[PDB]
């Protein structure tokens, strides 16, 4: 949409992009019943407009109706009528793909019944439509701008891009499930797994035996009459300061059946949304998706976790456990799920970690967060030379 | 009008008298003086030539030009400069 | 990207170092200024241009400008008894320049 | 009368030569191949040719330029049907384009005179709103007679529909399905803020342009423009505006990523005679800095650099870094801020900073949001700006920590990525970085530890594969040499007629190897050898059990310093455009990094 | 000032048009000086101005120069604040044929001949459209020669509009239109006069004819083509190549 032109006005389109917002469901009238009670008959008449076809027909400003012909009364039918839905939606660019430095190019979209219900802020976007545009703008009446550029659609298409919290979601066949019941029956496939994992670098084996069971993560078990109990499961890591934690990081991304990534410092949004939504289609507010809320099935990328303040240590405590969120601000006072599992990554103060000294002085954090992770493994890069003199083999051996 | 020239006629002296002082600096003090100090003082010295509008540099006006540079990192300093009083006058 | 009163013409203004990069831009108490404000004159000295990374529009002009300023030294007197980054809280790295 | 006009114009079509050639026709002959439907054209061209023309289009422009456009369509028609029966219905009127370079006159001594006429001028770009569309053709059915009729409009992009064909007033539908219509755009400008007064706020102007002059231009690009300076709608008064007829930009002001990749074939040859040259890498350490004073070692870094090198990606996702990263350190003098003023001249689509983000510089994405509907953005970055390039900076020393963090996330991975409240990011860096230091108070360092400059001791001997001491300890000789070598800079310029003789010898000036730079990091497919595997393995394992000792003598060591040279020395025999690399600049690589090993020491 | 001497030479479509420029400056200012005479649109304010600035000077007309409603509202209220041929009998004026001459934008010279010709010669008639139709005809073939010796397309157009000014699809009574007046206007000293300025002589000339007719086979029937003709007929396929 930085490029559908005047050019092919009338010619189908697959535009590929984003949301950015959306417009409130209206169910609307197709047609008006009214009752004559003087005999038991009924009168229906239908209306129409511009934009249900794209054939200019002829137009009929038709009106409410409160009398017959005869001139009885009227009644309605708000229930045996018939209406329908509608959505418009705006569109800009994929922002991978931008021309960093300028501003995106938006337009509108129109929707019908069907193809309403599946899209939201933050999502990948494709469709097959008609860049029609209506109107007589200064032709007929009187004075400089033109026509109303947008589109309607016939078919939407979204999926998955990293960083969005939504799945490709990929599909099997019976073969696959044939290949998968050969794989099972296998007796040392997590170990054969746990290397075959990131074979890109060696060793942390037991590392990525986890890695694979938190992925894999629990059930996730909830109560009768009761509150939630906890499925998913958060690593931690802390080391020498050039070992395989960030690139694993990126390794462990594109891995999952889904994935969202975080940089480390970030404040109000993190996991919040602030909750002030600019509308005009009417005066009222609402919530927009949050972000490590954005994580509901999948796990989640943290590192520099050392640079984090209390102000979201202490926020995060009912999300590891207790997965979920309720505030109280000015407005709203309701609640939202947050049924996450999360990795980490730590730098120690003093470059290194020393088995002579303790492994708890150089950390640098509560014992209470040491507790909230399952598990935090650690690791060390004390010099010998055989336990390198293979690992540069294996390295070269692919690079 | 006037981009007055310098002509490479004794700028030999520069780099005289800039290793020398360079090597000074360590002998007394404390931080050294560099050749952002050098750049500068060649654009005084066009500076002075835009001045007083003469054709290209004279000789005896990059002494006003170095005196000034001099005098500057004079007084930038610790009292520990005050032996750089007597050893960098030469140069005035 | 400033706006206008008239009518809401967005312009682009510059500092002072912007109207005189064939002259000269005057300033008083250097000192009193925050992160910006003060890597804008560092990046002026530096490549003697500018650049913007904001609102859809991105550029650089020519900030070839002569720099005066002053400042105010801690505690009125000078402390000629110290150097002068340790006298007075100025960084280096434009005070080179 | 028009007719006799419309000749004096037609003539000038085919019947024009300059250097012995014909230009304009055969312009229009490949135009139309190309299914373009305008030209270019120059009216300087039309003064000594013809004065018919000049003095009327001048003052009666809108009146006479109709005319060339219907003239054209004349040619065109029987040049079609000529060419059909040469080889191998629908043909509109062609946009008309033109250019000049009488004179420039800006916005501040207009006035209400010369209005409809013609004006050249300046200035600079702010606005790129909507694609808004305007009709050419349009079909009309009445709703009562249902009568048809058509309409067609031509320029305007003065009547109106008609009011009467009983069906009474507007009895006409406006058909879409088989009509026809033209995009415009609402563009502005303002000038120069360098000249403009002391005192106020700058005034702007808006312009409307049409289908090919359209979207040629994105702000900041400074241009020149030509137009008509014409109407619409306190007591009584119109707004002034202009009517585009000429456009022309600088070729390509802010680096376009979208940049040229195809280039001429002349230059093939050239670069092919510097490619089997055995002097390449020699020649281009003598020209990277050619006003400066040796550290040849560190200039012998740079070409292993701006090169690149191994791209190579693996069915899980984990790339490895095609580029290197670097940390010059140093004191005053010592060319450390010379070299990075120089790069980006040399550069073809990179970008230069200071640290904590420049004035109004993100140093990454800096996010926020529309001046209209309010909604998301990605605006900036300096880190993506130079996607597929280097990026220069000094004064590393006194970053922020959340601008130090994504900083030092890229240079071993360069993808950085954003997820606030409601944009989710994976926005690719995909950069090489210079770096350029603050040593505390100077030299004592070498006296110290490796650090004691700042209070990042981890990620300098981590994230870095070229790190040196960049300083001679005051030979009282180098000194003179120095002098000398650069004195003679300032006038006389023979350090300049050195290098003008040089490359009139065995050397290139900057362009010649920008190009060449570009060429071979786009081209190249490099890749080492298994022979060359165990000379470093061996080199790696000693160095270890080396500064094991040493080191464990209590005065860094990585597996990233191993990876490093692997691409290093793939470097140096890309310059030979190598899909193969042996011994012969291996021998250079340690020649090289034993200066990172010996400052590892000390 | 520019519009007032437009205004005021537009009468005639020595010391008249100085003193009625004189005139309408001081009395349009007159008529703006005082708070008295107002909503008066300058659309048409230069007119019962020149109308009475003629009443002012020596002489006056009352033909041609008024040439509706608050026409005499405003000067009252100033000069206090100070088919065609089956029609039998039909009547013309002066500016009736003036327009049916002047659609052809014919000169005015012409048109006062067959003015003349009408007043003097209306008097014993059937129908005006017929004598009129058939002079400004001759009118116009006569003078237009030119441009019809090269462009042969203008004969069908030309005949055709005076067939739709005056409403007929047969057109025969067109040519006895014609063929009359030439039978009646034949010899006439002025007649005469524009035979000899525009140079039809039946539509060819002089020194041509009179070899054609006196009994010569030196008569150029230009059956070939003139010189020039070729001259830039060349031109045409010198750029054949495209
Ligand atoms: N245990 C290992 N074995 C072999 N190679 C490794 C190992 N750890 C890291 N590497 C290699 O060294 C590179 C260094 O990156 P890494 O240390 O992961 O960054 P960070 O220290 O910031 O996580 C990696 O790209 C990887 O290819
Ligand atoms: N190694 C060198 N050889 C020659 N000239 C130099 C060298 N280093 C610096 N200069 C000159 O001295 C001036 C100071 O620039 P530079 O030393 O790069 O900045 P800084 O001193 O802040 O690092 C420059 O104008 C440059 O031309
Ligand atoms: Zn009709």
């Amino acid at each position: 949409p930085r490029t559908l032109t005047a050019q092919h006005l009338n010619k189908l389109v697959s535009v590929e992009g984003i949301v950015t917002k959306t417009s409130l469901v209206r169910p609307k009238l197709i047609r008006s019943v009214h009752y004559a009670a003087k005999t038991g008959r009924f009168h229906y008449r239908d209306y129409t407009d511009a934009t249900t076809t794209l054939t200019t027909r002829i137009p009929t400003p038709a009106i409410y109706p409160t009398e017959d012909t005869e001139g009885n009364k009227l009644t309605t039918e708000y229930g045996y009528s018939t209406f329908i839905d509608h959505q418009r939606i705006t569109v800009q660019e994929m922002p991978e793909m931008a021309p960093a430095g300028q501003l995106p190019r938006s337009i509108d979209v129109i929707l019908d019944d069907d193809l309403v219900d599946k899209t939201k802020p933050g999502d990948r976007v494709n469709v097959v439509g008609v860049f029609k545009s209506l109107g007589a703008g200064g032709m007929n009446q009187s004075n400089l701008i033109g026509f109303k550029t947008l589109i309607l659609g016939n078919t939407v298409y979204p999926l998955h891009a990293r960083s969005t919290g939504v799945a490709a979601r990929q599909m099997l066949t019976d073969f696959d499930i044939r290949n998968i019941n050969k794989l099972s029956k296998k007796k040392d496939i997590f170990d054969i797994l746990s290397q075959s994992l990131a074979p890109s670098i060696y060793g942390h084996d037991h590392i990525k035996k986890a890695i694979l069971l938190m992925l894999m993560g629990g059930v996730e078990k909830n109560l009768e009459n009761g509150s939630h109990l906890r499925g998913d499961i958060n690593i931690l890591m802390v080391g020498d300061p050039s070992t395989a934690k960030s690139q694993l990081l990126r390794f462990v991304l594109n891995t999952a059946s889904l994935a969202i990534a975080t940089t480390g410092r970030g404040s109000s949004g993190v996991g919040l949304t602030a909750a002030v939504t600019t509308d005009r289609e009417t005066g009222e507010r609402r919530l927009e998706a949050g972000a490590m809320v954005l994580a509901d099935r999948g796990v989640v990328c943290i590192d520099e976790f050392d640079k984090m303040t209390d102000v979201d240590r202490v926020a995060i405590h009912e999300v590891m456990e207790q997965q979920t969120v309720t505030i109280a601000k000015a407005g709203i006072h309701t609640t939202l799920n947050a049924r996450c599992s999360v990795i980490a990554a730590a730098n120690p103060v003093f470059g290194q970690y020393d088995v002579n000294r303790d492994p708890h002085q150089n950390i640098a954090l509560p014992d209470s967060l040491l507790s909230r992770f399952d598990l935090l493994f650690v690791v060390t890069d004390d010099i010998n030379e055989i336990r390198d003199r293979s690992i540069s083999e294996h390295v070269l051996r692919t690079h | 009008k006037i981009y007055p020239k310098l002509h490479q006629m004794d700028m030999d002296k520069v780099s005289r008298v800039y290793a020398d002082l360079r090597r000074e600096s360590i002998s007394t003090g404390s931080f050294p003086i560099t050749v952002r100090h050098l750049e500068s003082i060649l654009r005084i010295a066009e500076s002075f030539a835009k001045m007083r509008l003469s054709e290209f540099v004279s000789s005896y006006d990059l002494d006003r030009a170095i005196k000034v540079v001099v005098d500057s990192f004079v007084d930038a300093q610790k009292v520990s400069v005050r032996r750089q009083l007597r050893r960098s006058f030469a140069i005035y | 990207v400033r706006k206008d009163p008239i009518t809401k013409e967005w312009t682009l203004e510059g500092g002072a170092l912007v109207l005189a990069d064939k002259g000269v831009c005057l300033i008083d108490e250097f000192d009193k200024m925050n992160d910006q404000d003060r890597t804008s004159i560092h990046e002026a000295m530096e490549q003697q241009s500018i650049s913007i990374s904001k609102a859809g529009i991105v550029t650089t002009l020519q900030a070839r400008c002569s720099i005066i300023a002053a400042a105010n030294p801690n505690g009125g007197r000078y402390n000629s008894t110290l150097p002068l980054a340790q006298n007075v809280s100025l960084t280096e790295p434009i005070l080179s320049r | 009368d028009n007719t006799e006009i419309i000749k004096s114009f037609k003539n000038f079509i085919l019947e024009f030569r300059l250097d012995s050639q014909f230009i304009y026709r055969d312009q229009l002959r490949n135009n139309i191949l190309v299914k373009n439907y305008s030209l270019t054209v120059n009216m300087e061209h039309l003064i000594g040719y013809n004065e018919d023309i000049y003095k009327k289009l001048s003052d009666e422009p809108s009146d006479i330029i109709p005319l060339f456009e219907t003239a054209i369509t004349q040619v065109a028609k029987r040049i079609s049907i000529l060419s059909r029966a040469q080889s191998a219905n629908s043909l509109p009127t062609f946009q008309l384009i033109l250019n000049s370079n009488a004179n420039q006159i800006p916005l501040r001594d207009l006035d209400s005179e010369h209005v409809s006429k013609i004006v050249r001028l300046s200035g600079i770009i702010i606005s790129t709103s909507v694609l808004s569309s305007r009709a050419t053709y349009l079909s009309i059915m009445c709703r009562n007679c249902r009568h048809t009729t058509s309409i067609t409009i031509n320029n305007f992009n003065t009547v109106s529909l008609p009011r009467s064909c009983n069906c009474g007033p507007d009895p006409y539908i406006i058909i879409h399905e088989s009509s026809k219509f033209i995009d415009q755009q609402f563009l502005k400008l303002q000038e120069i803020p360098e000249l403009v007064p002391v005192g106020e706020m700058p005034r702007n102007l808006t312009m409307t342009c049409d289908r090919y002059l359209t979207n040629k231009v994105i702000p900041g690009t400074r241009v020149t423009i030509v137009g008509i300076y014409s109407i619409y709608n306190g007591v009584a008064i119109r707004t002034p505006y202009i009517k585009i007829l000429g456009i022309q930009s600088d070729v390509e002001t802010s680096s376009i990523w979208n940049s040229v990749t195809m280039f001429t074939e002349e230059e093939e040859e050239e670069f092919l005679q510097l490619s089997r040259n055995p002097k390449l890498y020699e020649i281009l350490t003598n020209s990277i800095a050619p006003s400066i004073f040796g550290n040849e070692d560190i200039k012998k870094a740079i070409v292993c650099l701006l090169m690149g090198g191994s791209k190579k990606i693996l069915p899980d996702g984990m790339r490895l870094r095609g580029d290197i990263n670097v940390l010059l350190l140093g004191d005053p003098g010592t060319a450390k801020s010379q070299l990075l003023k120089f790069v980006e001249k040399v550069s073809p689509i990179a970008v230069y900073t200071s640290g904590k983000g420049s004035s109004a510089a993100g140093l990454t994405a800096s996010v926020q949001r529309d001046p209209m509907t309010r909604e998301f953005y990605l605006e900036g970055g300096a880190m993506v700006l130079a996607d597929g390039g280097v990026v220069c900076i000094d004064e590393f020393d006194k970053m922020r920590d959340e601008d130090r963090v994504a900083i030092h996330e890229a240079m071993e991975q360069q993808t950085i990525s954003i997820a606030k409240a409601g944009i989710t990011t994976v926005l690719n860096s995909r950069t090489s970085v210079l770096a350029a230091a603050n040593p505390i108070y100077g030299r004592y360092d070498d006296l110290k530890s490796p650090g004691d400059n700042i209070d990042f001791q981890t990620t300098i001997l981590s994230r870095f594969d070229m790190i040196f001491i960049v300083k001679d300890d005051h030979n009282e000789e180098r000194d003179i040499s120095i002098a000398n070598h650069v004195i003679n800079i300032h006038t006389g310029n023979a350090n300049a007629m050195q290098n003008q003789q040089e490359e009139n010898g065995s050397e290139i000036s900057i362009e010649k190897m920008k190009r060449y730079i570009t060429y071979c990091r786009l081209k190249c497919a490099p890749r080492l050898s298994p022979q060359a595997a165990e000379k470093l393995s061996s080199n790696f394992v000693t160095i270890r059990k080396q500064l094991l000792i040493n080191e464990l003598e209590s005065t860094p060591i990585t597996i990233r310093q191993l990876e490093a040279i692997i691409r290093i020395t793939e470097s140096l025999a890309k310059l030979e455009l190598s899909p193969i690399a042996q011994e012969r600049h291996v021998d250079e690589a340690i020649r090289l990094f034993q200066a990172s090993t010996m400052d590892a020491a000390s | 000032q520019h519009c007032v001497a437009e205004v005021l030479r537009l009468d005639p479509q020595s010391g008249y048009l100085k003193k009625l420029t004189n005139a309408t400056s001081i009395l349009y200012n007159t008529s703006l000086n005082k708070v008295m005479l107002k909503q008066d649109e300058e659309v048409a304010r230069c007119h019962i101005c020149a109308y009475i600035a003629s009443q002012k000077m020596n002489e006056k007309h009352m033909p041609d120069l008024c040439y509706p409603k608050k026409a005499k509202h405003l000067m009252n209220l100033f000069r206090q604040s100070l088919s065609l041929l089956v029609k039998k009998y039909c009547k013309m004026t002066t500016e009736e044929i003036i327009r049916l001459c002047n659609d052809f934008e014919l000169p005015r010279e012409v048109a006062y001949k067959i003015v003349d010709e009408y007043n003097i010669n209306a008097s014993r008639l059937v129908c005006p459209w017929q004598l009129v139709c058939g002079l400004v005809l001759n009118c116009t073939f006569i003078v237009f020669n030119e441009r019809r010796r090269k462009d042969p397309r203008i004969d069908h157009f030309i005949v055709s509009k005076m067939c739709s000014l005056m409403l007929t699809s047969k057109v025969d009574d067109v040519i006895e239109c014609v063929k009359l007046v030439k039978e009646l206007i034949i010899g006439e000293k002025w007649f005469r006069d524009l035979q000899i300025r525009y140079d039809d002589f039946d539509g060819i000339r002089y020194d041509e004819i009179i070899f054609r007719k006196l009994g010569s086979m030196l008569q150029t029937t230009n059956i070939l083509v003139t010189d020039d003709q070729y001259n830039i007929w060349k031109k045409r396929i010198e750029m054949d190549l495209a």
